[PDB]
């Protein structure tokens, strides 16, 4: 479970 | 009148024009910003991080990671109802989400 984040806020 | 069943007001629509010329005051490339212009904006709101993030994840309901002018004034809505003492929902109720991502078929 990761998940393409697309927040720039957290990036990751 | 028209309808009387379906009388809905998106809140922002009321207050738009204020959160459409911070909109504008980012310089909107082909009529969005980019993650840049809206991290700039939420990082002088004084805001927390998460909630940022949160509200990005909330804005964008058009997935398309960056914000047109319906989907700054949604964000700009959740960071003033922030100022003015209040929490966000964190969830996207048929009158914080903007009719213009409603697709059906």
């Amino acid at each position: 479970f990761n998940y393409e984040s697309t927040n720039p806020f957290t990036a990751k | 009148g028209p309808l009387g069943s379906d009388d809905v007001e998106w809140v922002v629509g009321k207050d738009k024009p204020t959160y459409d010329e911070i909109f504008y005051t980012l310089s909107p490339v082909n009529g969005k910003i980019t993650g840049a212009n809206a991290k700039k904006e939420m990082v002088k709101s004084k805001l927390p991080n998460t909630v940022l993030g949160k509200i990005w994840k909330l804005a964008d309901v058009d997935k398309d990671g960056l914000l047109d002018d319906e989907e700054f004034a949604l964000a700009n809505h959740l960071i003033k109802v922030k100022l003015e003492g209040h929490e966000l929902p964190a969830d996207l109720p048929p009158h914080l989400v903007p009719p213009s991502k409603r697709r059906h078929e």
